[PDB]
């Protein structure tokens, strides 16, 4: 809407107060100004129609129980735009400033959250396997991280390719968490997941077993559930790319670690610079290891480190 | 769904 740019004051979903970027005209709206051509949070108001209400408020002031997803929906976006812009480069998901747009309130109970192809889209929880999901930073970074996704290398959303989709979004969800850096972590969903059992997660990318997800090739998932084991095979990939940054010794193969930062680096320029839409992991590996080349040099350490990290993974 | 299946 048309308006004068506002700083409004709320609590997000764990009970932490954040100024937010709004927008005055008669009510405040959930609408920042001042990244790109605007972030906007919505209202979906328990229903499942997309994208709601832009979200209006009488004083600028969000400290109601029905306020904290959006306010996290809406500042974490800003985070997520920031980490883009200020460490790749990149001005919103499609690299022209596109506005983003996050609905809250999704559904009842809805243990879910999700980039739709057009906006983000985030459940409250059944207040038991979920609270609301826009309070976890790693959880709003990984999905516009889908966005980022499908400006860019397209991948289909199966198999191994969808598994590589998905993890790209839990490295970018754990690099902005770090960026953020409030209680950063190698854990998928910690702020949000189970309020009632303390130090687990969704999915680790330390040590992706944890949860029964794989961490070698070897025991990949070949069935067709979860389009074919998209967030079951991440676990290879997300290891991976934790050995690169972190490294470590895995199955008997070493890898020298390389840094968070390098990581992000290479895994943003294989996926705006190499990866299709039919990418394996095969293929994935050799999109990292010619990103590292690009950017680091053939002799590098970290091309040799990429390497051995696919190795300890079992991908070749 | 996307943050898990
Ligand atoms: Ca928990």
């Amino acid at each position: 809407i048309t308006g004068t740019s506002t700083v409004g004051v709320g609590r997000g979903v764990l009970g932490d107060q954040k100024n937010i970027n709004t927008t005055y005209s008669t009510y405040y709206y959930l609408q920042d100004n001042t990244r790109g051509n605007g972030i906007f949070t919505y209202d979906a108001k328990y229903r499942t129609t997309l994208p709601g209400s832009l979200w209006a408020d009488a004083d600028n002031q969000f400290f109601a129980s029905y306020d904290a997803p959006a306010v996290d929906a809406h500042y974490y976006a800003g985070v997520t735009y920031d980490y883009y812009k200020n460490v790749h480069n990149r001005l919103s998901y499609d690299g022209n400033n596109a506005a983003i747009r996050s609905s809250v309130h999704y559904s009842q109970g809805y243990n879910n959250a999700f980039w739709n192809g057009s906006q983000m889209v985030y459940g409250d929880g059944d207040g038991q396997t979920f609270i609301p999901l826009s309070g976890g930073i790693d959880v709003v970074a990984h999905e516009l991280t889908h966005a980022v996704t499908d400006y860019t290398a397209g991948l289909i959303y199966q198999n191994e390719s969808g598994a590589i989709n998905e993890a790209i979004s839990d490295i970018f969800g754990t690099l902005v968490e770090f960026y953020a850096n409030k209680n950063p972590d190698w854990e998928i969903g910690e702020d949000v997941y189970t309020p009632g059992i303390s130090g687990d997660s969704l999915r680790s990318m330390s040590d992706p077993a944890k949860y029964g997800d794989p961490d070698h090739y070897s025991k990949r998932y070949t069935g067709t559930q979860d389009n074919g084991g998209v967030h079951i095979n991440s676990g290879i990939i997300n290891k991976a790319a934790y050995l690169i940054s972190q490294g470590g010794t895995h199955y008997g193969v070493s890898v020298v670690g390389i840094g968070r930062d390098k990581l992000g680096k290479i895994f943003y320029r294989a996926l705006t610079q190499y990866l299709t839409p039919t990418s394996n992991f095969s293929q994935l590996r050799a999109a990292a290891v010619q990103s590292a080349t690009d950017l680091y040099g053939s002799t590098s350490q970290e091309v040799a480190s990429v390497k051995q990290a696919f190795d300890a993974v079992g991908v070749k | 769904g996307a943050i898990i299946g």
